[PDB]
């Protein structure tokens, strides 16, 4: 009909790599995000930013490389290539960690585009959008952790830097400063991811070892009807198995599969809320009743008190080279340490 | 206390025997078809 | 089970393909190589050369300390180098 | 000049060794480069 | 003696390299391994003497 | 009587039992009841345990000041090391509860039973005519409990270094581990998180794809679940419509159409990844730790240029330098 | 002959389950790869081996295996002649070619089956006798081998005895413990702290003696199987198939793999700390030694020194009363070693000897072992995870122990997997539930 | 110095002994 | 080190160890050539 319906027509055309309206947002960003990372990982440094070598060009390997966050001076600045900081200059932009907000913000839109895609492709193919609902979980994580979190802190500098090792310190930091492992929401988080990786494994095996024989071969893979018809595995047998070894067992594939969407998506949603709270530093650091008894009584010791001491060490020994803008100077005598070590 | 050791030992033997003399009892036999 | 695109299999096998890419691929490679080996990359990304982290004596870090006059501050850090 | 002529199994084992070579060059670079420790 | 040793030892390597790529394609294409059952036999027999050569000859060089 | 023992063997092995007490079960059921019963009592009422063998009792039970999150069953003493400490090895229970006796009684019975639990996951599959291997999926989580409760201690020379039985006690095991082994920088742990992250990921993928491509048989105001009856002949979702959507999300050949290949992958991934994570802990149990890139990148003069690998070392030092305050008398931590 | 209408590609080798001949090439070609390695690696080690430098500081794991059998070494593990190393290396490397030949031959030229090209070699998996017999042959070959060691030690030279009276040295064992009460005593030993089971072997007599018993007991069973068939239970108990047999040998290796992991990690005797590194406990012990030694020279009374917790900076007591080293090292009070023994009394570490009988060679031994503990990273950076780069080292004891736990493990999975398959294969359902006769469907509802 | 010379040959050797078979077409 | 004479083969022996791995590899070159049957 008209330019719009013709533009549409073209886009929604069934190619090898489906474009679609969504793609107009997804691909530009998704590629720029992936690109910026791969660029910095090998070329840009984090010297003027964290006093750290961070690229292959400097000597970092796949584990130590990363696109580090901007200085703390930048604050929450979007750091646009043409903004008051970089001032149109590219190299400076690179040295001020402009590539971080670049990867961050771009990838961000890229996750929007992608979920939209699922939504758009779903609609066309005429299937329900539970693949999109599910993907809300990963958005939440990215949003709360790479955006909401540092937005609550002093600046982007405390957001996780893009890199393998550069993420491990994000972990160690959270333990040490937020005592994150003791947070009810993080726990739910793991219960879900850990519990989700269980359903995955357990369901998979239950199917492969509860299959009907539809072939004469040993390699039963070929014996499958790409074209529906009968259930390829004995749902009835599976039920009896678990009902006798675990005591409880599914018996409604529709539910068993919905459960599998729920468990890990709910988990990640919870782990997110926990962090949205760590933004304001509203952490789950201590148990007051414990601290009070530990103060008055020197002989009271729990695995909890023990941990808190581990945190003190993490904070004292790390803070210096981890928060350069603070020009920390901790005399050897002030450094907490046990005996001998 | 030297008693408990004895008892415990007895108790564990029982079950461990029950276990060996179990699979020994022609276990392959026990199953749906070919046996 | 199909769309317009010419089945990769056919292409990755066509002598035409290799006749083209035996030229193109190494081309791109040698280029990037030179990008690094000519020291150009160091300037495109303000990345320090093994002899440009600190000034000879100094052992302090060139930490950017304020957003707006940052670019200016960075330039001065390059000053001390040499 | 299309239609499969370069036998696939050769495209692979050749593009294959080709990767073990470049990825291996990286592993060597780990005991010599800047990422060294010496 | 020495070069004589480096000859036997060095040739013994090239025969192996050749022998190794050979025997395979040999039993492989049944286009013979009857005429080559002759070749392989000479390579095999030859090899052993060589090892024995380098063997005994080692005690004179090192 | 067709013969008592003949009968007994028929019951035990009977596939008509609500819960299949198997041959492996005859060992499982008792060991697991002991482990469980001792634990519950310990966790609620056990008194302080001199975990580090330095006469500095760590109380980890509810009645002694702990709450669910902090409370735990503390590991046997370090004075004990790897020695076997059965109750009949103590002058009294008072002595046994002080040196962390309950810990061994529990880990040994549990590990024992949890294995038979695997042996059982095979047996029942046999008595029912189904293919084995499910028990092989369970070999991963088990191989972990083993790594964390026995291999690591054997390797380190003491049960006191095994993971405690409690929430916070576990975080302790982790935080310290990291300090002494730098696990986050070890290939095996990474494969571990790939498997777990991945698992959860795939678990969500499958779960959604399927649930979203279910054939309509339900009302607009009726649970979409009712559209399935236990003991159906044909499938309850359009695996062809599922593949149709997913193939377009990414691209066709990058999508499953074979439910069997799908489900194999679905099981294979996490189990394989966790197998490595378990081998990681079992490996770092002999001090072959993660990559040590401390002071790798250095400049033209010799100055040390830090990488994120270094910022990680500081955080590790904090942990090293503060764990077990009073337990060390010498320079190097070789235990 | 064999293709997809056998098994799937990635399960290819299972297509040889019933082609005895070809299935022989595999085993003969494979056994070639092991000799090839053993040989090719030894020369690699020697090519890098530096005489005047610890073996453990050179990433060696074969040369130290030879050294233990008393070869190319002398006083204290000093390397005398590198010839036996070069020899053992080249010999194997050669035999690899011989075997490899046969392998390749039997798998691509010779008979694809054996039963006909000779009924003696051809075999039938369910042939309880052929099986019991071939097993019997191998049970003898292994038995001879066990004696091949007893010989090298008693007649041909000896073995490296670190406990050597005059101090570690190659010694000829001419008095193997044959007393069954003792030999087999080891098997009745706890596997926990102190009583260590097999790994507690601590002198060459028992090692040699014990091998004497195994060699005989082994060949005896080799003949017995040659001359027999499985009884009744032996038959109504096991599964008789190509896979089932594999499985049984899989679980067997797994178990030996774990036992090996602990041997190289704990044992001091058959794994001399002189060639491998100092044991885990041995190194923690040495730190205590080192500092009790140091501070004592500064005028400190080790016997009465009180540490932070009030337990005893240098010396404390074990749970059963013996005097041991203090500190976290209290967990390794079961460590025994040439260098440390002369300080032990009837009640453990004697305060008088510690006070004036400590010898310099011991001080530097303790120092050496202290600074060579089995702690290191994947990229080989010796020390604690927080250490700095410089000392490139990872104890051979760490390498060996980890590699073999992994292998040992995966093999236990291998066991479960091949055993699970064999049981379903036998009864016959390893390919799916009979759509028609679905077993579960004939059973009452547990409900 | 550069015994990469070695590897290289013994490296194209493996694929060669099957390629020549792709030529002499037979028994793969 | 390698006995004085063989020294010329030092480099050769430097690569020998890795060969075994190659076989596990070749088996794949093969199947690919024979079109994964
Ligand atoms: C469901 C199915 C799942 C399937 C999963 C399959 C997983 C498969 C994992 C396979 C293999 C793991 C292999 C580990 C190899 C380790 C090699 C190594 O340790 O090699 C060590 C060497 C050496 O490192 C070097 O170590 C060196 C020095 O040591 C020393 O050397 C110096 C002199 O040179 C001095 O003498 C010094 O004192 C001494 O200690 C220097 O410090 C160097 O600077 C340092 O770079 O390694 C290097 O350089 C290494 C650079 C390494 C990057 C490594 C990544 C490793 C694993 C990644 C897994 C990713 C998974 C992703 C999954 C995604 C989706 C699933
Ligand atoms: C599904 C989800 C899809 C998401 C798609 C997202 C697409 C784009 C996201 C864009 C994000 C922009 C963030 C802007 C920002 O951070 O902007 C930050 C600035 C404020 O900046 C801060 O200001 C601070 C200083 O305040 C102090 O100093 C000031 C003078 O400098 C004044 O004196 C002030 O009174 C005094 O308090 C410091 O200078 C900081 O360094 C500086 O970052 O403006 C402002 O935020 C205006 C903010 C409107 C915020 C909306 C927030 C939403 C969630 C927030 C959670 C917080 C926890
Ligand atoms: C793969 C696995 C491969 C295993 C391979 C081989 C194992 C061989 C074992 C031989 C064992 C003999 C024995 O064992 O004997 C075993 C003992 C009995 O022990 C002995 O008890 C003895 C002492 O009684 C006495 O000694 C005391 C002082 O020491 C007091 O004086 C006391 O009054 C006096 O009576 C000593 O304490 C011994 O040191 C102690 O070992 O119990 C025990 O082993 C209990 C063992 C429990 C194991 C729990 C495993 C849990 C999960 C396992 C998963 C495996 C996979
Ligand atoms: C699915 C997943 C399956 C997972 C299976 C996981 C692990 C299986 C492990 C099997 C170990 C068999 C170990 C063994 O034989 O192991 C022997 C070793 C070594 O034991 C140690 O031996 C040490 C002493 O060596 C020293 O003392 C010796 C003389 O006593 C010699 O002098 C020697 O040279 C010297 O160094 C001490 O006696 C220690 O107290 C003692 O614990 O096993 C130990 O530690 C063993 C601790 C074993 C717990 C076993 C439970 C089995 C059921
Ligand atoms: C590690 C040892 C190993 C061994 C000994 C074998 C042996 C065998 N396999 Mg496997 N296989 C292996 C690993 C191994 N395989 C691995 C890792 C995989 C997964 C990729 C497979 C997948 C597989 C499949 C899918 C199939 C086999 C089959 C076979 C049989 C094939 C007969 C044939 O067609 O020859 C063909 C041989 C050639 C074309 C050339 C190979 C030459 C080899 C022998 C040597 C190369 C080395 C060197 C050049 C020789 C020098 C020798 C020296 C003395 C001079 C044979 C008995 C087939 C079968 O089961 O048939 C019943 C089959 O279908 N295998
Ligand atoms: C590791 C186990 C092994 C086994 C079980 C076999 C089994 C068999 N082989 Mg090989 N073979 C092997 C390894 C093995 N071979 C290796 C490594 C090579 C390469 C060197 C060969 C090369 C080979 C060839 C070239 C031929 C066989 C043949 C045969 C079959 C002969 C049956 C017959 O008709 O009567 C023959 C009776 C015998 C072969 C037994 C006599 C063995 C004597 C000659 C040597 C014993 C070895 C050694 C010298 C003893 C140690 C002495 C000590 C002082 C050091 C038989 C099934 C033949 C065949 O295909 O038949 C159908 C054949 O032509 N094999
Ligand atoms: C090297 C491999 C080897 C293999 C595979 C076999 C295999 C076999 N042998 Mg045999 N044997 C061997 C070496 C070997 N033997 C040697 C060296 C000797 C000389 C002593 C013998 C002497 C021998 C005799 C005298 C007999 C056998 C018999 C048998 C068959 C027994 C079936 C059975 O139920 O066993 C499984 C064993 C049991 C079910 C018994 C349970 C024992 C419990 C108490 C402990 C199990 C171990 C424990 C859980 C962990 C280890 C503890 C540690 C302290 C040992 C079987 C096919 C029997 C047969 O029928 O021969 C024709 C028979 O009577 N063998
Ligand atoms: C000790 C002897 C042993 C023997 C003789 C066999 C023999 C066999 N096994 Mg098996 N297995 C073993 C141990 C053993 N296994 C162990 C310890 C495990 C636990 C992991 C398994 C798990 C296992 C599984 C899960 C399966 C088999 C299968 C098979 C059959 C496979 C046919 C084939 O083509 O190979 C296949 C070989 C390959 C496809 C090669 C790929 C190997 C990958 C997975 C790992 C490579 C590891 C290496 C270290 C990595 C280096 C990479 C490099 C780039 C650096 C065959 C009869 C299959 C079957 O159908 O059995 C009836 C099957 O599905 N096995
Ligand atoms: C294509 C999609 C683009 C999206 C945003 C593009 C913004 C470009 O913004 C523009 O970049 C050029 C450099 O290329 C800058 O030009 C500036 O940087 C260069 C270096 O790169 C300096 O030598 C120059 O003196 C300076 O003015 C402009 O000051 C800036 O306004
Ligand atoms: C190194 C030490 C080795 C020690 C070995 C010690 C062996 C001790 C006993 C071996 C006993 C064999 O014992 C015999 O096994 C058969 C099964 O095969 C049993 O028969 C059993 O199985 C069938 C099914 O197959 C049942 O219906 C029957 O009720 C049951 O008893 C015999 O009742 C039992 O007496
Ligand atoms: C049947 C729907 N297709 C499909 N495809 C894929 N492909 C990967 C690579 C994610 C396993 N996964 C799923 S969910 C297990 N489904
Ligand atoms: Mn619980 Ca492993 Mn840090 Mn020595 Mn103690
Ligand atoms: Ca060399
Ligand atoms: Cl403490
Ligand atoms: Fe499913």
């Amino acid at each position: 009909r008209g330019w719009f319906d013709i533009l549409d027509d073209w886009l929604k055309r069934d190619r090898f790599v489906f474009v679609g309206w969504s793609g107009i947002l997804l691909f530009p960003c998704a590629y720029l995000a992936l690109g910026g990372w791969l660029t910095g990982t090998t070329f840009v440094t984090s010297w003027y930013t964290h006093g750290l070598a961070s690229s292959y060009l400097e000597g970092c390997n796949f584990l130590t490389v990363a696109v580090s966050t901007p200085a703390n001076s930048m604050g929450h600045s979007l750091l646009l290539l043409w903004g008051p900081e970089a001032q149109g200059d590219f190299t400076r932009w690179c040295q001020l960690g402009g590539l971080w907000t670049f990867i961050a913000l771009h990838g961000a839109f890229g996750l929007i585009g992608f979920m939209l895609r699922q939504f758009e492709i779903a609609r066309l193919v005429g299937v329900r959008p539970y693949n999109a609902i599910a993907f809300s979980a990963p958005i939440a994580v990215f949003v709360s952790v790479f955006l909401i979190y540092p937005l609550g802190q002093s600046s982007w500098f405390f957001a996780p830097s893009f890199g393998v090792a550069a993420i491990f310190r994000f972990l160690l930091f959270f333990q040490g400063f937020h005592n994150w492992t003791l947070n009810p929401f993080h726990m739910m988080g793991v219960a879900g991811v850990l519990g989700g990786a269980l359903l995955c494994a357990i369901h998979g095996a239950t199917v492969e070892n509860t299959l009907f024989q539809d072939g004469e071969g040993a390699s039963t893979f070929r014996a499958f009807n790409p074209t529906q018809a009968e259930e390829t595995y004995s749902m009835v047998t599976a039920n009896r198995f678990w009902s006798q070894i675990f005591g409880i067992a599914f018996s409604n594939k529709r539910w068993l599969h919905f459960f599998m969407l729920f468990v890990p998506v709910t988990g990640l949603w919870m782990s997110a809320i926990g962090v949205v709270g760590l933004a304001l530093n509203l952490r789950s650091y201590d148990f007051i009743s414990q601290e009070i008894r530990a103060a008055e009584d020197p002989e009271f010791e729990t695995f909890y008190t023990k941990n808190l001491l581990l945190n003190e060490g993490i904070r004292a020994w790390m803070a210096p080279q981890d928060q350069p803008h603070e020009n920390f100077v901790f005399p050897e005598e002030v450094l907490p340490r046990g005996n001998a070590l | 206390m030297e008693t408990l050791k004895i008892t415990v030992y007895i108790v564990v033997t029982f079950f461990v025997l029950l276990f060996v003399f179990g699979f020994l009892s022609g276990d392959p036999a026990r199953n749906p078809k070919r046996k | 089970g199909t769309t317009g695109e010419r089945p990769f299999s056919d292409i990755i096998t066509s002598v035409r393909y290799w006749v083209i890419h035996s030229i193109t691929i190494p081309a791109l490679f040698i280029a990037g190589w030179l990008f690094v080996s000519t020291g150009l990359a160091y300037d495109v990304f303000g990345t320090p050369r093994p002899d440009s982290y600190y000034a000879q004596e100094q052992r302090s870090i060139p930490l950017v300390t304020d957003r707006f006059e940052a670019k200016q501050q960075v330039e001065t850090f390059l000053e001390q180098l040499k | 000049s299309e239609g499969g002529r370069i036998p696939l199994w050769i495209v692979a084992t050749v593009a294959g060794m080709g990767v073990i070579v470049i990825v291996g060059l990286f592993f060597y670079g780990a005991y010599a480069g800047l990422g060294s420790s010496l | 003696m020495t070069i004589l040793f480096q000859l036997a030892l060095a040739a013994l390597v090239i025969l192996s390299f050749v022998m190794v790529i050979g025997v395979p394609v040999a039993y492989a294409s049944p286009q013979d391994w009857d005429r080559s059952k002759q070749l392989i036999f000479l390579g095999s027999g030859l090899w052993i003497a060589l090892v024995l050569v380098v063997g005994v000859l080692n005690f004179f060089v090192v | 009587s067709a013969n008592l023992w003949e009968r007994f063997c028929n019951w035990v092995t009977s596939t008509d039992n609500r819960l299949y007490v198997g041959w492996f079960g005859v060992i499982m059921i008792p060991t697991l009841l002991a482990a469980t019963i001792c634990f519950v009592i310990a966790f609620i009422a056990a008194p302080p345990v001199d975990i580090d063998g330095i006469r500095e009792p760590v109380s980890g039970s509810l009645l002694y000041g702990n709450n669910i999150i902090t409370g735990a069953v503390v590991p046997s003493s370090n004075a004990i090391g790897l020695h076997f400490y059965p109750i009949w090895e103590a002058a009294s229970l008072d002595e046994w509860l002080y040196n962390g006796g309950p810990y061994q009684l529990i880990i040994f019975h549990f590990l024992l039973g949890a294995s038979c639990y695997m042996g059982r996951q095979w047996e029942l599959s046999y008595r029912l005519g189904m293919r084995p291997w499910i028990c092989v999926a369970y070999s991963a989580p088990l191989a972990s409990a083993f790594a964390v409760f026995l291999i690591y201690p054997i390797g380190q020379g003491s049960f006191s270094d095994g993971m405690p039985l409690g929430i916070s006690g576990t975080f302790n095991f982790m935080i310290v581990f990291q300090a002494e082994h730098n696990i986050l920088m070890h290939p095996f742990h990474q494969l571990g998180v790939a498997g777990v992250f991945g698992g959860a990921l795939f678990c969500a993928m499958h779960g959604s794809l399927v649930t979203s491509s279910l054939i309509r048989e339900t009302t607009e105001t009726e649970s979409a679940n009712y559209g399935y009856k236990f003991g159906q002949e044909e499938e309850t979702y359009n695996i062809v419509a599922a593949h149709g959507y997913f193939g377009r999300l990414i691209f066709q050949y990058a999508s499953f159409n074979n439910s069997r290949s799908l489900h194999f992958f679905l099981a294979a991934w996490p189990v394989v990844g966790v197998w490595f994570t378990a081998l990681g802990i079992s490996t770092m149990a002999f001090n072959l730790n993660g990559f040590n890139f401390n002071h790798s990148v250095i400049d033209a003069k010799g100055n040390v240029i830090n990488t994120w690998a270094d910022i990680i070392n500081r955080a590790n030092l904090g942990m090293e330098v503060m764990h077990e305050r009073n337990a060390h008398n010498f320079p190097l931590d070789l235990a | 002959d064999q293709e997809s209408s056998g098994f799937a590609w990635w399960a290819g080798n299972a297509r040889l389950i019933n082609l005895s001949g070809k299935l022989l090439g595999a085993h003969v070609a494979h056994a070639g790869l092991i000799v090839f390695w053993a040989g090719a690696m030894t020369l690699f080690e020697l090519a890098h081996f530096i005489p005047e430098k610890p073996m453990y500081e050179q990433g060696l794991i074969l040369i130290p295996h030879i050294a233990t059998l008393g070869w190319g070494v002398g006083p204290g593990g000093e390397v005398v002649d590198t010839f036996p190393f070069f020899v053992v290396g080249v010999v194997h490397l050669i035999s690899s070619a011989v075997l490899g030949f046969g392998g390749v031959y039997h798998a691509i030229r010779g008979p694809e089956t054996l039963e006909e090209y000779s009924s003696f070699f051809g075999y039938d998996w369910k042939d309880k006798n052929k099986m019991t017999t071939i097993l019997g042959f191998h049970l003898i070959v292994l038995g001879i081998g066990a004696l091949l060691l007893v010989a090298k030690a008693m007649f041909f030279g000896g073995l490296y005895d670190t406990w050597a009276p005059g101090g570690g040295d190659v010694r000829v064992i001419t008095n193997p413990t044959l007393d069954p009460r003792v030999i087999f005593g080891y098997l009745l030993k706890s596997p926990f702290g102190g009583e260590g089971w097999i790994v507690s072997v601590n002198n060459l007599e028992d090692v040699v003696g014990g091998h004497i018993w195994i060699g005989l007991i082994c060949i005896a069973g080799g003949i017995w199987h040659i001359l027999t068939t499985p009884f009744g239970w032996a038959r109504r108990a096991f599964i008789w198939s190509g896979e089932a047999y594999l499985s049984y040998s899989l679980g067997a290796l797994s178990m030996m793999g774990f036992i090996a992991t602990c041997f190289v990690w704990f044992n001091n005797t058959v794994y001399p700390s002189e060639f491998y590194g100092p044991t885990g406990p041995e190194a923690s012990q040495a730190q205590a030694m080192t500092f009790l030694i140091r501070d004592q020279k500064l005028g400190a009374n080790v016997g009465s020194a009180q540490g932070p917790t009030g337990l005893g900076k240098y010396l404390m007591r074990s749970p059963t009363g013996e005097i041991i080293f203090g500190g976290e090292t209290m967990r390794f009070w079961d460590f025994r070693g040439p260098w440390l023994e002369p300080l032990r009394g009837p009640n453990g570490l004697d305060l008088n000897k510690i006070k004036n009988d400590i010898q310099p060679w011991q001080e530097r031994r303790a120092a050496e072992y202290m600074t060579h503990a089995p702690l290191g990273s994947l990229n080989s950076v010796g020390g604690v995870a927080t250490e700095i780069n410089s000392v490139n080292f990872v104890s051979p004891r760490s390498w060996l122990a980890t590699s073999h736990f992994v292998l040992a493990f995966f093999f236990l999975v291998g066991h479960l997997w091949h055993a699970g398959r064999a049981r379903a294969a036998a009864a016959g359902f390893e390919k799916g539930i009979d759509r028609e006769s679905e077993p579960v469907l004939s059973m009452p509802s547990l409900d | 110095i550069a015994q990469l010379t070695m590897i290289a040959m013994i490296g194209i050797a493996g694929p060669m002994i099957i390629f020549l078979l792709a030529v002499r077409r037979g028994n793969l | 080190k390698l006995p004085e004479a063989y020294a010329i083969f030092d480099p050769l022996v430097d690569v020998l160890p890795v060969i075994p791995v190659l076989f596990l590899a070749l088996a794949f070159v093969w199947q690919a050539a024979v079109g994964f049957r």
